[PDB]
This record gives structure tokens, sequence and C-alpha cells, in this order.
């Protein structure tokens, strides 16, 4: 399978550029979308940008004036260079693979690496922040978009100490291998991820994500635990 | 340049559509690649629901870019409708050269609008390419020196064989003689009309529709030759790619070779059918004008 691995300095001085590398294995850079996403400690997922179609880039307008994403097809790697860096840029940085923007799901995520620094957006309101439930309980996690996003919504699962993985795409479609107790509902601006009967293996943080418009945006996340 | 590779269709009166031929072939090629990649292994067959849904998303995005030229396309439909109908109060009975100039100008603007949206169409095409190649790169064998070809076989049986049987049930070359006979009948009538009449509006209208039907015929002839060549090639090639094993690199090459043949065949079959529809929709209106001249007006 295609595997992504971040590498680079874990500590960056404010006088240096934050510079990371993602080594891709099991498949080529080719014409795919190669993303950088970050998660400041305790904060949500923020899409930085992607290199795609063998030469083009889309950057988040919040970071656009200080970001570069490039590739080296001979090394099968892609890079992030984030300058004018401050403590606000301390985050776990993830590299992630995406096949299309037509169906804007992220199908492969790197494990992520901590890097410590020494209005037009579609806002995704995900609720609750955290949830504690018993085995066999019904769990409903909601995602509310500030703008109509039709069916351009995906859900990811991040089990403890694991990479984020696609759970549901295009509102209600289950990713291969996902158990039937998961389902997704909604349209327009209102969406829900439902676990009909919570199992111990479902302890994870869940995230919704919109691809109706750029920048790509994610919900703040929902940590699910057993009580 | 996609400006020289666009076919224009008018399947029914008052309707007009266009097909950018290399985009149609490109999208169809990656559709065959996507289905071949999921039918190779029994455990990935269920992915067809996802492939079907993704193709629809591509078709919807592509149609949305096409719809940006709708005002310019509708202006071309208005011009054609005026030029084909002498009873249109707007038909000013202008010289045949003036009629051809207006029509070519409106057609040029549609092609320019299409060229102006090339980047938009290309992004969609590149996503369909990524979708298909992503599945293709996931294809696997237990032993790469003895890969199965059941995916090529199942895909041919379920997606392509019905299209080969349909073409073989028809007589595409007899359809060409039938159309040539209609063009000749219109040409004989047109010369006889000029002997009787001087500078009649019906002579200009008949020349206009007849010229359009000649161009449609040439495109049908062009696509029929591709159909005939590709039906034989697909039938011969499919026999060499089924009920056997290949090394993975050779299997991948065979899947790309078959997708290439299917896409060239499908592109011309689909376009020939729409152009056939267009020819006969024009011939009904032209024959209505013949009946008006011969039997309504005594002439």
């Amino acid at each position: 399978q295609v595997q992504l691995q971040e590498s680079g300095p874990g500590l960056v001085k404010p006088s240096e550029t934050l510079s990371l590398t993602c080594t891709v294995s099991g498949g080529p850079i080719s014409s795919y979308y190669w993303n950088w996403i970050r998660q400041p400690p305790g904060k949500g997922l923020e899409w930085i940008g992607h290199f795609y179609h063998s030469g083009s880039t889309n950057y988040n307008p919040s970071l656009k004036s200080r970001v570069t994403i490039s590739v080296d097809t001979s090394k099968n790697q892609f890079y992030l260079n984030l300058s004018s860096v401050t403590a606000a840029d301390s985050a776990v940085y993830f590299c992630a693979r995406q096949v299309t923007m037509i169906q804007g799901l992220i199908d492969s995520w790197g494990q992520g690496m901590l890097v410590t620094v020494s209005g037009s957006d579609i806002q995704m309101t995900q609720s609750p922040s955290s949830l504690s439930a018993s085995v066999g309980d019904r769990v409903t996690i909601t995602c509310q978009a500030s703008q109509d996003i039709n069916n351009s919504l995906n859900w990811y699962q991040q089990k403890p100490g694991k990479a984020l993985k696609l759970l549901i795409y295009d509102v209600s479609n289950l990713e291969t291998g996902v158990p039937s107790r998961f389902s997704g509902e909604g349209s327009g601006t209102d969406f829900s991820l439902i676990i009909s009967s919570l199992q111990p293996e479902d302890i994870a943080t869940y995230y919704c994500q919109q691809y109706e418009a750029l920048p790509l945006t994610f919900g703040g996340g929902t940590k699910v635990e057993i009580k | 340049n996609i400006a020289n590779s666009i076919d224009i269709l008018q399947e029914k009166e008052g309707h007009l559509d266009f097909v950018i031929i290399p985009h149609y072939t490109f999208l169809d090629y990656y559709k065959h690649l996507s289905y071949n990649s999921i039918y190779h292994k029994s455990s990935t067959y269920g992915k067809y629901i996802a492939v079907d849904a993704f193709i629809k998303k591509i078709n919807e995005a592509y149609d949305k870019v096409k719809s940006k030229c709708n005002d310019i396309k509708n202006d071309l439909i208005a011009t054609i409708k005026k030029l084909e109908h002498p009873y249109d109060i707007n038909n000013k009975n202008r010289a045949f050269k003036k009629m051809m100039d207006e029509y070519n100008t409106k057609k040029k603007k549609l092609i320019k609008c299409i060229k102006n949206h090339e980047n938009d169409f290309n992004k969609i095409c590149m996503d369909m390419k990524n979708y298909g190649t992503n599945l293709f790169e996931q294809l696997s064998c237990y032993n790469n020196n003895f890969c199965n070809t059941n995916g090529i076989r199942y895909h041919y049986d379920e997606y392509i064989h019905k299209l080969i049987l349909s073409v073989k049930s028809k007589n595409l070359n007899k359809d060409l003689s039938d159309m040539t006979n209609i063009l000749q009948q219109s040409e004989l009538l047109l010369t006889n009309l000029n002997k009787k009449m001087g500078s009649y509006i019906y002579i200009d209208t008949i020349k206009f529709i007849h010229k359009e039907m000649k161009h449609i015929f040439n495109r049908i002839e062009y696509h029929t030759k591709i159909i005939n060549d590709k039906t034989k090639i697909i039938q011969d090639k499919i026999k060499l790619n089924i009920w056997r094993t290949f090394q993975k690199d050779e299997l991948l090459k065979r899947i790309l070779d078959m997708s290439n043949e299917y896409s060239l065949f499908i592109t011309s079959d689909h376009l020939r059918q729409m152009l056939y529809n267009t020819f006969y929709s024009k011939e009904k209106h032209l024959n209505n004008i013949f009946h008006h001249l011969i039997y309504v007006l005594q002439m």
C-alpha cells in the first residue's frame, strides 16, 4: 500500500524556516494531490495546502504569503517550507495523499510529527468536543457547515497512537473494511456520524471534512472514550 | 488543439450539443481502466458502486463547465433555426454567402468559449485519470509471474460485448449508402429547383441544410471507419487476453491496450449514433420543405 512518512527538525528557531519532508513509498508522486495538514496542541486540523497535477498548488489563504509546497520526483518526496514562523506554528504536521478534488477525500495519512517553534472559509462546527459512552451505546457526532456543502463531506477516525484513516466519504459511503455499525447522514449544512453500538475498538478521535470549496476545512474533532 | 476536434450534434429540432472528442476518449479510457482494476480480484468487485458514483461526479462537473457556454450555444441554435425556416419572420432572405457567414461566426464564438474553458475541463480530466490510475496501481497478484486475466474477461463480457453485438446487428456501411442516396436525391432536386426559380429563399434554405447534412455525413463516414476497424481489433485482441495468465507487467500492458481500443471504439460509436440522429432530424425538416414546395405550392 502507499505509505507516507514525515521527517525533518522537531525544533525550529523563529529565525529559521520550518522545513519538512514527506517520503512516499508504495506508489509514485505522479499527478496526485500531496497535502500538508497540521494540528496545534489542543486545537483542530488545519489544511496548509497541496501540490497536484504534476505542477500546480493550492494553499490555504491564511498561510499563502509564507508557504511553499514542492516535489522531487526522483526522490519521490514532497516538501513543506513555512517561513515567518512563531510559537503559533507549533503543531503536529501531517503529510497526506489525495487522489482527486472531484471527490476530495484524503486516502493516506502519515503518522505525523511534532514540530515545536521556540471569514471566507467554510467553518465546520463539529460537536461534541469529547464524548464518554458505554459499550453498546448509540453515539451521534454532528458536523454543521457555515455554507451549503451539498454531499462534499468526509469523516476520519484516529485511533490512539495511529494515523488518521478514512471512515466515511460523500456523507454516507463506508470506506472498505469499516463495520456496518458506522453510518453517516445529512445534506446541505447538517451532517451526522452515527455509531449504532459503540465497541472498544471505536475509541478514537473523529473529524469531519468539507471539500465543496478551498481551503479544505475540518471540524474541531470529537474524542470518543469508554466510561 | 481541441478547437479542431469538436463534433457538433443536433439530435432533435431546437437542440444542440458538442463533444470535445479527445476529452470523451480520455474519460472513457480511464473508466475502462477503473473497472478492469477492480474486477481483477474477486474481493474488490464491490468497489463498482464507488466507481459508478465517481463517474457521475465527473460527468456532472464536466457538464457544469460545458453549461458556461450555454448563452453562446443558444445564440447558435437561434441562428440555425432562422436559417432553416423560411416562414420565420426574422429570416430576411439574405444571400447564401451572408447566411454562411453568420452561422460560421456564431459557431466560431461557441468554439472560442469552449477553448476559453480548456483549463476547467483539463482539471476534471486529470482527476478522472488519477482515479483510474490510482486503482490500476493497487492491482495485485498472488504470484506476479502468473496473474489472472478474469478481470479483463469479466469486464469485456459485462461492459463491452453488448456494444460489439449491437454494432454487428446493425449494417453501418448500408447506413452510409442510404445517407448518400438521400444527399444525391437532394442534389438532383436542388439543380431542378434552380432551373425553375431565380433567387428563391427555398433554394438558399435547401442549400444550407444540405451543406450541413453533407458535413454530418462526412463525420459519420469518418466514425464508421473507426468502428469497423476497432470491432475487428477488439474481437481479435480479447481472445489473446483471456483464459490465461500473464506476468504483472504484461497484464498491466494488456489492460492499457484493451482500454485504448475500447475508448476509440466507444468514442466513434457514441458520436456516430448522435450524428446519425442529427442527419435524420435534418432530413425530416428538409423533406417537409420538399413536400411544401411540391405539394403545398404547386411548383
